[PDB]
């Protein structure tokens, strides 16, 4: 069974490494099971309070910077924010070009996540020194498609890197792992970590061609320069040669995601079903993204191929509309000024008051965004549950492949596994439909080039942004006085996931996935980590 | 066998785009860099310890006694005795100034060590500064935001086997830094012509038109983004955008509006 200690005390791992930003997670645990938890994010910027007084035009440059991790989904924001404001409808190819650079940041994106931020949770590097080479080709025979880098050779290869590494007694960024010397909580045979291995290193080449792929549109990466208000300035991304190149290395990125990350993924879920009924939560949230029609708010809703919605108490059977109206956050335990609570983020507040560390009323610099009172779960496994439930038919193929392989209800996906296997769901799924965007795109661009529409600043306006990120759903809010940002508003994914609790003392999804965490080495925590990373957190985007 | 020079990389009020900037390197790769070149020592977004296990790692290598060259990404957030920004329940600058002390060398990735950056910009809430103004010490700055990794891991493999190359008054290596952007770029001949483009949706942007009315800043921007470009494919001119002037001091507030010349 699932290992668990006897320990009961508290604990704090600050900080949380292998994700973007200073988290700090603090949890009291009673008889080897978490029974409370604290998410505490210890960075702010300020954004919100940089932007005010600045022209709305620049707006999409600064607030890009949120995060480097999750690049251009701010930029997009933005500009869908301000195109909504200044109610000006983008071009066709200007659509177009938008959601496949941000079909291009989920392949990036989420590869890299996978494996160089979480599977070190799940993979002990180290035991892949004690696997026979020969005996880890014959295993990735029988878990993964035919290839010649799963070869015994080029298995063996890895594995002599990694010993020459580990022999020089400078085992850099694997320094006091908490796998060193063994842990209970690592399930994987030694084959299956040469196997993990040697894909990890892999990756680190071929996250180089995604991002690559993106920059042909986006100009460079990270932090892309294409976008403009009424559409975007890049009409060489209209044309044959660079097209042909973005399918080139999109189909080299998309060979990878297929003979790789799906198979490792599929193999890990594999030894850690009992991770299926750990870390679940109740509520998903989706804006939707990929929309056919993005010319205000309410179509990219309604439009969107991932489709929008909101889920509650795990009723599959009633997906409910966004309600935009909805949508508030709470500061009452948060680092900000008291009066600030419930406000819609058109009416939004930043105005930072710093108390203590490990102040149980205040203790994150996130706001605690809310939705009629609730915490919503967005992200990957959001966006697939609410996919399945209105039968998309790419969601509803892949979940049931993915199922069919686990042998595991539809149910088992509210936890920490379905949470992991979400994200790989959906990469796939973008892979599937990278060949006719792309095919889309350029037959519309050599028809017409009109890439950009022409707008007007107006004196007085307001409008939102939306977008469903890598992590989830994010929406930038705008008001524009006197032809000048008045206020600017970000609530983002890891908002919604990782911030404190509301003005009801009501947990994030987080802190409420973290309750019934079992933790077999108090002094190496590696459950903790297993399910903050599954939410794939990013604390400069949350805070901002 | 040989002994890797021991690295030491700290994040502070940053975005981590400095970060996924240096794994987009090709010469050479990052899993080369750090297998062969390097002993990156302390990295939090990719090491595998966390929490106080981290922190151990992180100690670990200041007491190293072969000694170690420190990398910073991001400001440093000074308001409330530096609280706003804390890792391991210390402040920022009190960790920066620590590793700092004993560095053989400092190299700032990115505009936000170097000058400052975003958080830097008015009217600036958590009081942020960069390295060298918070710490008192010289520093060999990478700057843009972020700068290209081709910059980054040429100054660090610099660094490490020919000593400190030579820097601008920015602290900027003239290697990578001694060109204005505009010099270099291939919509020159418009300039010198008067050929802009007064518009996104114009005919004139449509034909490569300069974009200097657009509020273009090659002119008054040190960098080499259109000699070697960004992901081997690209550069934001060529992709049609001006260039906002991301690796200058304070640009946040030097170079806005950015779609001006005002
Ligand atoms: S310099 Fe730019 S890219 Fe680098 S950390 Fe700062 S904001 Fe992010
Ligand atoms: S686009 Fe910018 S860098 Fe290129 S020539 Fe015109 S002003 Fe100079
Ligand atoms: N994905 C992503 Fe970043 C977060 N959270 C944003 O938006
Ligand atoms: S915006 Fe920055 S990346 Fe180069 S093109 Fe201008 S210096
Ligand atoms: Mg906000
Ligand atoms: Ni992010």
């Amino acid at each position: 069974p699932t290992p668990q200690s006897t320990f009961t005390g508290p604990i704090v791992v600050d900080p949380i490494t292998r994700i973007e930003g200073h988290l700090r997670i603090m949890v009291e645990v009673e008889n080897g099971k978490v029974k409370d938890a604290w998410s505490s994010s210890q960075l702010f910027r300020g954004l919100e309070i940089i932007l005010k007084g600045r022209d709305p035009r620049d707006a999409q440059h600064f607030t890009q910077r949120a995060c480097g991790v999750c690049t251009y989904v701010h930029a997009l924001a933005s500009s869908r924010c301000v195109d909504d404001a200044v109610k000006v409808s983008i071009p066709a190819n200007a659509r177009m070009m938008r959601n496949l650079v941000m079909a291009s940041q989920y392949l990036h994106d989420h590869l890299v996540h996978f494996y160089h931020l979480h599977a070190l949770d799940w993979v002990d590097v180290t035991a892949a020194l004690k696997a026979d080479p020969n005996k880890a080709a014959k295993l990735a025979a029988s878990i993964a498609p035919a290839r010649p880098g799963n070869s015994a050779k080029a298995l063996k290869a890895v594995q002599d890197k990694l010993k020459a590494f580990v022999e020089s007694g400078q085992l850099g960024i694997f320094t006091n792992a908490y796998f060193l010397g063994g842990h209970k909580a690592y399930y994987l045979p030694p084959e299956v970590d040469l196997i993990a291995t040697a894909h990890y290193l892999e990756a680190l080449h071929m996250q180089v061609k995604a991002a690559s792929a993106m920059a042909i549109l986006g100009g460079k990466n990270p932090h892309t320069q294409f976008t403009v208000v009424g559409g975007c300035s890049n009409y060489q991304g209209l044309t044959k040669d660079p097209l042909a190149n973005y399918l080139a290395l999109s189909k080299e990125v998309c060979q990878f995601v297929n003979e790789c990350y799906i198979p490792d993924l599929l193999a890990v879920a594999g030894f850690y079903k009992d991770w299926g009924g750990i870390g679940g939560t109740s509520n998903y949230l989706a804006f939707g993204e990929f929309a056919t029609d993005d010319s205000s708010p309410e179509k990219h809703l309604a439009t969107s191929q991932f489709p929008s919605g909101v889920i509650t108490g795990r009723d599959l059977g009633k997906v409910d509309n966004v309600d935009l109206g909805a949508i508030y956050e709470d500061v009452k335990y948060s680092w900000y000024a008291p009066g600030g609570d419930g406000k819609h983020p058109y009416d939004g507040v930043t105005d930072p008051k710093y108390t203590k560390l490990d102040d149980k009323d205040h203790y994150s610099w996130m706001k605690a965004p809310r939705y009629k009172g609730k915490a919503m779960e967005v992200g990957p496994l959001a966006r697939t549950f609410i996919a399945y439930a209105k039968g998309q038919p790419d969601f509803k193929k892949v979940v049931d492949m993915v199922l069919g392989k686990l042998s595991v209800p539809a149910t088992a996906l509210h936890s920490t596994l379905g949470r992991t296997a979400a994200r790989g769901i959906e990469t796939a799924i973008v892979c599937a439909n990278m060949e006719k965007w792309i095919k889309e795109m350029a037959d519309s661009g050599a028809k017409d080039n009109t890439l950009c529409a022409k707008w007007e600043m107006p004196e007085e306006s307001k409008g939102v942004g939306l977008a469903d990120a890598p992590r989830g759903a994010l929406s930038h809010w705008i008001r524009i006085k006197g032809k000048k940002i008045d206020n600017f508003q970000l609530v983002v994914p890891s908002t919604w996931n990782l911030g404190p609790r509301g003005a009801q003392g009501d947990k994030s999804p987080v802190e409420e996935a973290l309750i019934g965490t079992p933790i077999a080495d108090p002094k190496r925590p590696v459950e903790i980590l297993r399910t903050v990373h599954a939410f794939d957190p990013c604390i400069a985007c949350g805070v901002h | 066998a040989k002994h890797r020079p021991s690295v030491v990389w700290l994040h502070n009020a940053e975005c981590t785009g400095c970060t996924e900037a240096a794994i987009r390197t090709i010469k050479p790769y990052i899993d080369a860099l750090i297998l062969d070149t390097i002993s990156l020592d302390y990295q939090e977004t990719i090491m595998a310890a966390a929490g106080e296990a981290a922190e151990a790692a992180l100690h670990q290598a200041l007491e190293g006694k072969d000694g170690y060259y420190l990398v910073v990404e991001g400001g440093l957030p000074t308001i409330d005795g530096g609280q706003w920004g804390m890792v391991a329940g210390h402040p920022m600058i009190e960790t920066t100034k620590k590793a700092a002390a004993k560095a053989k060398g400092i190299i700032c990735i990115g505009t936000c060590s170097a000058y400052g950056g975003v958080q830097k910009a008015k009217p600036n809430p958590s009081q942020a500064k960069g390295v060298s103004e918070a710490l008192g010490v010289k520093t060999i700055n990478i700057p843009g935001c972020p700068p290209n990794p081709i910059n980054f891991v040429g100054a660090v493999v610099h660094v490490l086997t020919k000593g400190i190359p030579d820097l601008d008054e920015n602290g900027r290596p003239k290697l990578f830094y001694g060109e204005l952007v505009h010099d270099n770029c291939p919509r020159l001949p418009h300039f010198e012509a008067s050929e802009f483009a007064p518009s996104f949706d114009s005919e004139e942007a449509k034909k490569g038109f300069c974009l200097y009315e657009l509020g273009c800043k090659g002119p008054v921007t040190y960098n080499n983004c259109p000699k070697v470009l960004f992901n081997q494919v690209n550069w934001p001119v060529q992709a049609g955008h001006p260039c906002l002037g991301c690796s200058e001091p304070d640009f946040w507030d030097t170079m806005t509006p950015f779609y001006e010349q005002g």
